[PDB]
This record gives structure tokens, C-alpha cells and sequence, in this order.
């Protein structure tokens, strides 16, 4: 009883191995409208980790939108079916072997945007004459960017908008991209044990900008629902941009990991608690968290306090929503404290960024280089080959996403 | 059998650490089979100072943060210092895969390659192309995609009339 | 400058040289001395060899120099014709031939030879898991019979069946001799002395033997319901677009014998001095070794496995680094010019180049050169230009080149997943010369890893 | 039994490899395999005869 | 015939499985029992091989 998994081929892409979920849990508080999740995860004697490194994570599709699928096309879950093509297949499918459908439908992506090949195929099965004006008038430039790219509108909302398009199971499959890996910042250090690690996760969740219903992200949602004794399959990505603590525990740190973004700096503080608890001195810590509100999503929040208390880490924090309070965010908090923090990057500290990619961290770089400026009377553009210097230094450091 | 018109030599070479470029490039070789030609897939530093003196070679990659993927930089830093043997011949034309998320970087080593590769004697038949992934990137990567066969077209022979969806090659069970 | 000059023999001049079973190791020595070009003079005769990548540079710029034929192709055009080898650049069969063939190295072609190479190589690991305790293997003779049955068969669909027999296959004998012959004959100073006259006969009996195989190959396919879209059908039925012309069956003819020979010789050679270099560089083999188990995870390899065999690639380079096993070219100057701003040369001068001492010049590859390290290759376009050529010049360049080295990868692959290797006798290096090179006597026992399968139960 | 098997497939895949208008010397490869399969399943012992031109000495 | 619902779910409770769960067989022993032995198979689908209901032996 090789009770066994796919090794689906991504899955070998990747190196992923499979394994077990040691835990798995809720961070926000109860009553919170959202969600994120810390999973612990063991890993197998040939795998090992280092802090700043990612978790990739080959997901599964839920059941909702496994049964939206076999609804569409009339189809049992378990009926078990044989494909075949001839031609290649990044849709990395079992060909020529029997298979069920819903284990067909664990290979492929299902709300990626609707593809010009997708549309197509749709418009050359469809006998309802206007029905296909329509899917055609997609195909136009303005039509796809501004319908298809900016809603994400998938192909399986439009199977389910247009019931008389006479496409088939067998042909919507194979016109499917193959399922991707989605990478998460592991939040916990080696130090403290080689061989288990952890994720934090938030829960995509919200109404579909397609207007069908309710969207759900396929690796947040499948990992949000795994519990202890799930098996999982991933593997260890080490990125390109090195994350890493200095080498020498006294050189300062500068941290802004508002979020989800926090991830990566509990494995940074988890590192430094220990090389302490070893002798080693350490110097100043900065954290900059943001969040909601301490009644919401203060991620950690007992952690990173007791961390600070036992001097691993200097806190602060910016919270967004706190009645009778300005709205407030870690770059308002970083500009307070301008004076400091570039005094601390004059003497060497390295600099952090994690989280959102597209609003956060350029707000946060940018008040770092007004700061600069401010501080040591230059230009911007002085203030700007300065943060370049800083980055090719090897001291500044991103680790952020667009999810 | 297949027909096999042109049969004229289409070498894509990529500049890729994800797979965005890659895949793109591996794209473009396989509308080439169907248009005649007769294409060639490889990384870019693997053929760093290799530049086909016949047919046309596509040059499809990505930035890292202003700096070439890993497979790209031989060819870049021959490309940048070494000069000397020139490009004379090589007609090419460059696909730029990047992300308006990175501000004063955006498609720089595409740009690099592609007027860098004029400055010592270029036959570019076809305008540069970008792909913003932040947006529209199919949008983009098909304009440039059907006025690049057409460049290339006129410019020597003239293989398949609209695919003649020597495309369809649907392959299933 | 003047440019030095080995010794030489009164009226003879270089001639006596050659008289040696080991020219291109002789020459090699020479260059050692002399520096990076020397003259070399026979009874009517001049040539320059050429050993340091600044003036090869210069060596390879085609519009300065086109590929000359030796004499060495000269005596080899014999048999090859006007074939693609032995054509010079300006006969009309050249560039028809090229044209004609190329895309038969296609990706696509390259792809569908796949499946074939599978057969033979699958053939030659059997061959091997089947020897009892402590038999051997004879290295460069198993290399060949792999290397002229893939030929075969992926080009022409023909089958030598090699590994059903014991001895050589007929072919390979008389190629062996001719190329031998042809050899000989270069230290020659008077080739129609009537004591030659036995020689001739044996090499008209040796070219008869090959063409009577040639012509079971055309005869098999005239039958051969044949789409087998491979070489031959190329040969058979393409047209050049340029002149819109098919080969002519003369022409075919030395197609056929020539990518038979130039088709195999030197990949048994190469894959003889990568396993050669293996053994004796225990490291190195089990860094290949550690690869090859990694990459090569199913029962037969696949195509774009064979492509992930990186560091098997890198250890193959360094071989031809080493050993280049077709180990000289020759061009001839186009018009009147310089080399290096020293050396003057008319239009028509003969240069050789040494493709061994090319591969060991310390300015490239720094002072190890005699050091295997495949290494060197990490990032291939580190290399300057015109530094390792082991695959010949510009439009004259190596047709077959990714077939040999997709050939050599997928086989060295295979090898180093299912087999453990021993140098049983402390090989010492003795380099066979046949115009190419090959190790001599070379053996090593072969100790199967049954990918695991000792099992009991009794 | 399977070191039978390995023999007989031997002799399939010689004769499988054959080009056209090649033949077939029967009892020759009778004796190729019935060697083989007693040389493997009697003593684990290969005479490899099938890699042979000639017949084993 | 299949095995009804109710009766495969009488085992999978009583082993605590999941239906789903994919598992491999192996023994070395002959198997009048005809069972996939070396393939990755469901539970459910391996209870559709077997008698649930004769006399314990
Ligand atoms: C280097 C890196 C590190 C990362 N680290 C973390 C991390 O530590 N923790 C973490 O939580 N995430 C992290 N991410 C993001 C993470 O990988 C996943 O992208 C994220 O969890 C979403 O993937 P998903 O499959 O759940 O959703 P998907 O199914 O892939 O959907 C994602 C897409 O849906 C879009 N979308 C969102 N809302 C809607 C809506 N209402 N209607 C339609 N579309 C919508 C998103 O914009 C995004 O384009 C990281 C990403 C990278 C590249
Ligand atoms: C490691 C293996 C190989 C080596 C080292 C090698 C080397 C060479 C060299 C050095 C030349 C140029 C000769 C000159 O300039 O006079 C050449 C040309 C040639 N090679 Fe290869 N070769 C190898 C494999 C093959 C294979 C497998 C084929 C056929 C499939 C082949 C076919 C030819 C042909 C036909 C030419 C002449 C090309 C032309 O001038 O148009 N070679 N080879
Ligand atoms: C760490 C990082 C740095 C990047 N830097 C740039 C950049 O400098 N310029 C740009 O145009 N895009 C930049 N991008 C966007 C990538 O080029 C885009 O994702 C590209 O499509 C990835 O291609 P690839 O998968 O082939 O490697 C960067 C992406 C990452 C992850
Ligand atoms: C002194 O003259 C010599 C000596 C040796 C030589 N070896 C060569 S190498 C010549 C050569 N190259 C490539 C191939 C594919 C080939 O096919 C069998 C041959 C014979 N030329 C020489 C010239």
C-alpha cells in the first residue's frame, strides 16, 4: 500500500516531493472578514532550507470548481476516461491511460483568462448565431484587453454562459494550461529545526471581477482547507535576489513586512532568537509590521512582542483602521523615523522589503529615498543612485509579490 | 510527410530564468514549422558569437532587475564588450518579455540586445516587441508576432498563406 | 619573419617526417618546438601548420581563406568523390549537397533519429549486462560497432547488426585499411615505384567492398516502401532550391559512403577518449555518473533528457578538447595576404591546422591544458572565437555535429546510469592513427548497478 | 522460466534486425539459443552466442 | 457486478479511509484474488475486485 501520489509531472519539474501537514491553523482573530493560514510542514531527509527560501506548492482544485466542470459537460466525477493527440503538451496530461475525470481536472488550470486559441475553439462549436458574434467580438484588441485581461474572464465562465457552445470534455481539457506551482516565503528558520517549515498563507477571497459569483485562489483556498496528517506535495525554491540575514549578527537590520509580508522575517527572528540563545550578540533589529487592526490581523502578534522583550527585535507597528485613529501605514511610521533609520543604513545596516509588490513597496522605497534626501540635503536623483548603490551593495533586498 | 516549404532557416534563441521567454520562444518555433521554416530553439549565451550569417534569428528574453537571466549573460557581456566580431549578417529582430512593475529597468536587456546589436551592424527586418506582464502581455506578443512574419515575408520568401492552420494539430483521447 | 622549420632530409626535405605510424603526434612534438607555425616541405610540396588560436583567427576568416584539400582528402576523394567532404567549396555539388542535406539536421530530423539511436544504444548496454564475472570490454570496438549501426540505421534504415558479430563488420576492415593506406601514402616519395603496386590492389579491393555495400543500401531502399524520411530520402528526393536540381546517382553514391564513414568513425572515437578520461579521472566519473542517475529517471531516455545531460556534454567537450579525433583541416588564401602582420602568403598557399595544440594554448585555456576538466566548458560562450574547433570552419563546418554529440550524450548517459567502471589494467594511452584518432587496445571491465535487482528467495 | 525468456528474446531481436532479404540460418541459431538457455539457467554462465559470427569454439 | 455503496463504506469506516485514498499492493505469492498488485489504485476501486460478502473462512 504504496499509499501513493500523483508524481504529476510538475511535481518532478520541480523536485517536489510529497509529504505531511504537521499543522495548520488560523491567524486572524475570530470575526475577521478574511483570512490567513500558517501551515507547518515536515520535510524529508534529502530536503533542506535556508531563511529567505520558498515553498512551492503544487495545488489541487477545489471541489466547487471541479463539479462547476463536470456539470458543464453532464459528467460523473468518477467516470473514468482515455485520452490521445499526437501533437506535444505543455497541458502535461496522461495520454493513453485511463483516468477519471475529476483526477484529469487536478492537471489542469481552471480560471486562468480566456485564451484567442480558447475563444476560437468556443466560437467554431457554438450554433447560436449571436452567441458566436459575441465570443468573436473578444478576439478584438480593445475587446480582450479591456473584457477578457482586466476581469480575468475564464473560458470555463464562458462553457457556463453559453450552454449550446458544443464543446466537449475531451477538447476543453486539452485546451487547458497545466497547473502551476505557487510559491510561498517560508516564515520559520532551520535553526530551530532542519527538517520542518512553515508558510503563511492568505486566503484569496472575493466576488469574481469576471461577475460570475464568488472567485476563490486555487493554492491559498486547497491550502486553507489541508489539516494535520494531509500530505502535500511541494518543493524548496531558493530565489535568485539572496533574502538572508548579514553574516555578522551586530551589523543592524531594517525590516517593512506589512501582512502576509511579515512572513519571511519570522524565520529572520526565529534565526537571530537562536544565535543568541548560542552567544552571540546581536545589534539593532527594526520591524515594521502594518496591518488592520490588533482586534483583526496582527499576525504573530505574541511572538513578535515576546521577541522584542527578549531584545531580538525592535516593533512597530502601523495599523489602517483603528476607530478614533488616522489611517496609518508602515511608510508614514518609516518617515517618523527617517533621521534613524538612515543614520543606521549610513553604519551599514541592510534593508528589507516584503509583501505587496505593487502598492506597498514602491510607497516604502519611496519615503526611504525621501528620507535620504531630507536627512543628507541632496537631490532625488542623488537620493535615487544612492538606493541603487545600497541594492548592488548587496543591502537592500525585496522578497515581495503581486500575490 | 508534412510540406516543407522554408524551407529557410528561423534560429530562436532565449534569455529565460522562469520560463516566460522560453516558452514564448518555443511558441515561435513551432508557428515557424508551420510557416516552413526550418527553426532552431536554444538559450542565448549558447550561441554567444554563434549569430546565424544566414536565414534570421529571433531573440526573445527577459530582465532581472536590469540584468540578464542566467542563460543570457555570456551572450550580453560578448555582446557588450566584445564588438570586434561584428554582426554583420545576422538578421534578426528581439522579443522583449518584461514587467512594468519594475520602474527604471523595464525591458532593458531586450532594448541592450536589440540596439546594441544595430551599433555593429544590424539587419533588423523587424521592429522590437515587448510584453508587458503586468497588462496585456498576449495582446502585444501577437502584434508584434503577425507584423514580424510579414517583415520576414516580403523580406525573402513567401511560405504559408495564413498557416493554412498548418496549425490545428489538436492531439487528445 | 621568417618561420621556423623541423628538420629535415637532404632532397627529401620534410618528407621522412610522415614515416611514422603516428604523424599527427609527430607534428604535435613539432609544434611543441617550434612555436605556434612552422613550414613543412616535400618534394613539390608546402604547406604551414598553424597551432595558436591568433593566427587561427585568422585561419577561419572565409573571406580570406576557403577549406583546402590535404592530401590526405585528396588520397580520401578516391573513394568520397565529390561528395560533401571531399568537394571543394566551388564545385557546383557542394552547395547543392548542402543545401540538399542540411535539413536532415534539423531539430525535427534530430528529433525523429531519436528513437533509433535508442535502439542501438539499448543494444550495446544488453551486450554488456550479459557479460559473466570478470569478462571485459574492448572499448573503441564496441564504440564502433554503436556508432556505424546508429548511422546506419537512423540514416539509411540499414542494419549492420554489429553487436551479432565477433570480429569486426567487413566494412569497418577495409575503411580501416584505406584510411590506413591513405595514411601511408602521405610519407610516399615515389608513389608509382612498382613496390606499391599490391598496396593499390588491396585499396581498390577495400573501395569495392564499401561501394558493394553502398549499393545494398540504394537496392534495400528501391524496395524500401520507403518514407523512412531520413538522409537517404533526402538524398533521393530533395532538390537544392537555389539551382532547383536533385543529386545525380554518382553523386548519391559518395553521399552515402561518406556520411557512413564520416558518420561514425569519429563518434566512436570521441565516446573511446570520454570513457578513457572517466576512469582516469575518478571524480569526474562519478560527478558524470551522479547526472546521468538524476536526469535519466525512466527506462529509455527521452529526447529532452538527453538535452538536461549537461555536464556529460561539458566532459564530451573536453575529450574533443584533448583529442579532437578528425585532428587537422587545411585551408588555402584566397588572394594574396598576411598572417599575424609577419608571415606573407600568395594566393593559393596551404595552411594546416592542428586542431590538438590549438585546444592547448596556454593564452585561451591557461597553463593545466593537459588537465581533464570538464569545467572549462560551465558557460561554452566564455570560449573565443576560433579557440576550439573540433567541428572544422564556417560553411565547411561539421554537418553531423549535433547528431554526433546527441549520439555520444544519450549513449555516455546510459552507460554511466547502468554500469560501474574499472580500469582493470591501469590503461596506458596508445593513440591509433587512421587520419583520425582513436585509443588503441583500450579495455575496462563493466560492473552492472541492475538499476538495482539481486533478489532471493529460495 | 525469465532466463529463458532472455534467450528467446535474443533470437526475436536478431531476427527482427535483420534487413530485407537477409536470411536465416536455422539450426545455427537453434544452437545459438539452446547453448545460451542451458549455459544461463543450468550455470548462470553466458556463452553470448548471439554476439557471435561464428559458432562458439 | 459492483459492490454497493453502503457495503464499500462499511469498510472504509472500518479501516478509517478515505475512498479516495490512492494506494499500491504488493506481495510475490499467486492471487486467485485478482488484484492490480504494483499499480497505484483508489480504495474504493480496489474493493470493486473483491467478494465483501461470503462466509469468513
Ligand atoms: C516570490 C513569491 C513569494 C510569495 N510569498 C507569499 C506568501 O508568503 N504568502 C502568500 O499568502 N502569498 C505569497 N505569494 C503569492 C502566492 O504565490 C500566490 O500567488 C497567492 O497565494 C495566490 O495564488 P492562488 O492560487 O491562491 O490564487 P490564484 O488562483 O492564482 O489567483 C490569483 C490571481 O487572482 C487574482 N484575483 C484576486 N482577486 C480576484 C477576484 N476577486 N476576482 C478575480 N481575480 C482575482 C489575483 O490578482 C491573481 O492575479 C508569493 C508569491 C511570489 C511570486
Ligand atoms: C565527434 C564527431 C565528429 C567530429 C570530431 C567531426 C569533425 C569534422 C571536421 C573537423 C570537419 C571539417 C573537415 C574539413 O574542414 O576538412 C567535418 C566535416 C564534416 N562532417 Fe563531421 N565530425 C564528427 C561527426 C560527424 C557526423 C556524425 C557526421 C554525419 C552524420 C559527419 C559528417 C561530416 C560531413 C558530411 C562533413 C563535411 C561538411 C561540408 O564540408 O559540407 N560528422 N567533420
Ligand atoms: C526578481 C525579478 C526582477 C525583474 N526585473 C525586471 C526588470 O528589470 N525589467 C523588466 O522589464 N522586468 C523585470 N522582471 C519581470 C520579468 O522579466 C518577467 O516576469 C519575465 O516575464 C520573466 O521571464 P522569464 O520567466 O523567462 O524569466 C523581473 C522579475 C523578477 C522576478
Ligand atoms: C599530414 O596530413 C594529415 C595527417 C593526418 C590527418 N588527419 C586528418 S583528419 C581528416 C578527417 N577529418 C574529418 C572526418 C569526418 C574524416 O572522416 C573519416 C577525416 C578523414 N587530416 C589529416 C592530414
Amino acid at each position: 500500500f504504496v499509499d501513493s501520489a500523483a508524481d504529476m509531472p510538475l511535481a518532478k519539474m520541480h523536485g517536489a516531493f510529497s509529504t505531511n501537514v504537521v499543522a495548520s491553523k488560523e491567524l486572524q482573530q475570530p470575526g475577521s472578514a478574511r483570512s490567513t493560514r500558517h501551515l507547518e510542514i515536515e520535510l524529508p531527509k534529502e530536503a533542506s532550507y535556508q531563511e529567505g527560501d520558498h515553498l512551492g506548492v503544487i495545488p489541487r482544485n477545489y471541489e466547487g470548481i471541479v463539479n462547476r466542470v463536470t456539470a458543464r459537460f453532464g459528467l460523473d466525477a468518477s467516470q473514468q476516461i482515455r485520452l490521445e493527440a499526437e501533437e506535444e503538451k505543455l497541458a502535461h496530461l496522461p495520454l493513453a491511460k485511463t483516468v477519471s475525470v475529476e483526477e484529469l481536472l487536478q492537471y489542469v488550470e481552471l480560471q486562468d483568462p480566456v485564451t484567442r486559441t480558447q475563444l476560437r475553439a468556443m466560437a467554431a462549436k457554438t450554433v447560436c448565431p449571436p452567441h458566436k458574434v459575441e465570443l468573436e467580438a473578444l478576439l478584438e484588441k480593445q475587446a480582450y484587453k479591456e473584457q477578457v485581461l482586466a476581469k480575468r474572464l475564464t473560458m470555463l465562465e464562458l462553457l457556463e454562459k453559453y450552454p449550446a457552445c458544443e464543446m466537449k470534455f475531451s477538447e476543453f481539457i486539452a485546451l487547458l494550461p497545466s497547473i502551476r506551482p505557487r510559491y510561498y516565503s517560508i516564515s520559520s528558520s532551520p535553526r530551530v529545526d532542519e527538517k520542518q517549515a512553515s508558510i503563511t498563507v492568505s486566503v484569496v477571497s472575493g466576488e469574481a471581477w469576471s461577475g460570475y459569483g464568488e472567485y476563490k485562489g486555487i493554492a491559498s483556498n486547497y491550502l486553507a482547507e489541508l489539516q494535520e496528517g494531509d500530505t502535500i506535495t511541494c518543493f524548496i525554491s531558493t530565489p535568485q535576489s539572496e533574502f538572508t540575514l548579514p553574516k555578522d549578527p551586530e551589523t543592524p537590520l531594517i525590516m517593512v513586512g506589512p501582512g502576509t509580508g511579515v512572513a519571511p522575517f519570522r524565520g529572520f527572528v526565529q534565526a537571530r532568537k537562536q544565535l543568541k540563545e548560542q552567544g552571540q550578540s546581536l545589534g539593532e533589529a527594526h520591524l515594521y509590521f502594518g496591518c488592520r487592526s490588533p482586534h483583526e490581523d496582527y499576525l504573530y502578534q505574541e511572538e513578535l512582542e515576546n521577541a522584542q522583550s527578549e531584545g531580538i527585535i525592535t516593533l512597530h507597528t502601523a495599523f489602517s483602521r483603528m476607530p478614533n485613529q488616522p489611517k496609518t501605514y508602515v511608510q508614514h511610521v518609516m518617515e517618523q523615523d527617517g533621521k534613524k533609520l538612515i543614520e543606521l543604513l549610513d553604519q551599514g545596516a541592510h534593508f528589507y522589503i516584503c509583501g505587496d509588490g505593487s502598492q506597498m513597496a514602491p510607497a516604502v522605497e519611496a519615503t526611504l529615498m525621501k528620507s535620504y534626501a531630507d536627512v543628507h540635503q541632496v537631490s532625488e536623483a542623488d537620493a535615487r543612485l544612492w538606493l541603487q548603490q545600497l541594492e548592488e551593495k548587496g543591502r537592500y533586498a525585496k522578497d515581495v509579490w503581486a500575490g | 510527410k508534412a510540406e516543407n516549404a522554408h524551407n529557410t532557416p528561423l534560429l530562436v534563441l532565449y534569455g529565460s530564468n522562469m520560463g516566460t521567454a522560453e516558452g514564448t520562444a518555443r511558441d515561435l518555433a513551432d508557428i515557424a514549422m508551420s510557416k516552413g521554416f526550418a527553426p532552431q530553439v536554444a538559450t542565448l549565451d549558447s550561441h554567444a558569437g554563434n549569430l546565424p550569417r544566414e536565414g534570421a534569428v529571433l531573440i526573445v528574453t527577459a530582465s532581472y532587475n536590469g540584468h540578464p537571466p542566467d542563460n543570457a549573460k555570456q551572450f550580453v557581456d560578448w555582446l557588450d564588450q566584445a564588438s570586434a566580431d561584428e554582426v554583420k549578417g545576422v538578421r534578426y529582430s528581439v522579443f522583449g518579455c518584461g514587467d512594468k512593475n519594475w520602474a527604471t529597468t523595464y525591458q532593458k536587456v531586450p532594448a541592450f540586445i536589440d540596439e546594441t546589436l544595430a551599433a555593429k551592424g544590424a539587419e533588423n527586418i523587424a521592429d522590437r516587441g515587448e510584453a508587458d506582464a503586468s497588462d496585456d502581455f498576449e495582446g502585444t506578443y501577437e502584434e508584434w508576432r503577425e507584423h514580424m512574419w510579414s517583415d520576414v515575408a516580403a523580406y525573402f520568401n513567401l511560405d504559408i498563406e495564413n498557416s493554412e492552420d498548418n496549425k490545428s494539430t489538436l492531439s487528445l483521447q | 619573419k621568417e618561420m621556423p622549420q623541423p628538420k629535415t632530409f637532404g632532397e627529401l626535405k620534410n618528407l621522412p617526417l610522415l614515416n611514422t605510424d603516428k604523424p599527427v603526434q609527430a607534428l604535435m612534438k613539432i609544434a611543441d618546438e617550434l612555436g605556434e607555425i612552422f613550414k613543412f616541405e616535400a618534394p613539390g610540396r608546402v604547406t604551414r601548420y598553424l597551432s595558436s588560436q591568433r593566427l587561427i583567427k585568422e585561419a577561419c576568416d572565409e573571406s580570406r581563406f576557403d577549406k583546402n584539400l590535404s592530401q590526405a582528402l585528396k588520397f580520401v576523394r578516391d573513394f568520397f568523390g565529390d561528395g560533401l567532404f571531399t568537394s571543394w567549396t566551388h564545385e557546383k555539388n557542394w552547395k547543392k549537397a548542402h543545401n540538399i542535406l542540411l535539413p536532415s539536421f534539423s531539430q525535427q530530423a534530430m528529433k525523429g533519429y531519436h528513437a533509433m539511436m535508442v535502439d542501438i544504444a539499448v543494444q550495446l548496454v544488453q551486450k554488456w549486462e550479459r557479460l559473466n564475472a570478470d569478462e571485459h570490454i574492448e572499448v573503441p570496438e564496441d564504440m564502433t560497432r554503436l556508432t556505424l549501426d546508429t548511422i546506419g540505421l537512423c540514416g539509411f534504415n540499414y542494419r549492420f547488426n554489429s553487436f551479432y558479430r565477433d570480429q569486426p563488420h567487413p566494412f569497418i576492415t577495409s575503411m580501416v585499411r584505406a584510411l590506413d593506406e591513405a595514411m601511408n601514402k602521405l610519407q610516399r616519395a615515389n608513389p608509382d615505384d612498382p613496390a606499391y603496386d599490391e598496396n593499390k590492389r588491396q585499396f581498390q579491393e577495400d573501395i569495392k567492398v564499401m561501394n558493394d555495400l553502398v549499393d545494398k543500401i540504394i537496392a534495400d531502399r528501391k524496395a524500401s516502401g520507403e518514407q523512412s524520411d531520413d538522409l537517404l530520402t533526402h538524398m533521393l528526393n530533395g532538390k537544392d532550391p537555389e539551382t532547383g536540381e536533385p543529386l545525380d546517382d554518382e553523386n548519391i553514391r559518395y553521399q552515402i559512403i561518406t556520411f557512413l564513414i564520416a558518420g561514425h568513425e569519429t563518434t566512436s572515437g570521441l565516446l573511446s577518449f570520454a570513457l578513457y578520461f572517466l576512469v582516469k579521472n575518478p571524480h569526474v566519473l562519478q560527478k558524470a555518473a551522479e547526472e546521468a542517475a538524476r536526469v535519466l529517471v525512466d527506462p529509455v531516455p527521452s529526447y529532452k533528457q538527453v538535452k538536461q545531460l549537461k555536464y556529460v556534454g561539458m566532459v564530451l567537450n573536453e575529450a574533443l578538447r584533448l583529442w579532437p579525433t578528425a585532428p587537422a583541416f587545411s585551408l588555402y588564401a584566397k588572394e594574396d595576404t598576411v598572417l599575424g602582420g609577419e608571415y606573407p602568403l600568395e594566393k593559393g598557399d596551404e595552411l594546416m591546422v592542428l586542431i590538438p595544440q590549438l585546444h592547448r594554448d596556454k593564452t585561451i585555456w591557461g597553463d593545466d591544458v593537459e588537465e581533464f576538466r570538464p569545467e572549462r566548458f560551465e558557460n561554452p560562450s566564455a570560449i573565443p572565437q576560433h579557440a576550439f574547433k573540433p567541428f572544422g570552419n564556417g560553411q565547411r563546418a561539421c554537418i553531423g555535429q549535433q547528431f554526433a554529440l546527441h549520439e555520444a550524450t544519450l549513449v555516455l548517459g546510459m552507460m554511466l546510469k547502468h554500469f560501474d567502471f574499472e580500469d582493470h589494467t591501469n590503461y596506458e594511452l596508445d593513440i591509433k592513427e587512421t587520419l583520425t584518432l582513436k585509443p588503441e587496445g583500450f579495455v575496462v571491465k563493466a560492473k552492472s548497478k541492475k538499476i538495482p535487482l539481486k533478489k532471493v528467495r529460495k
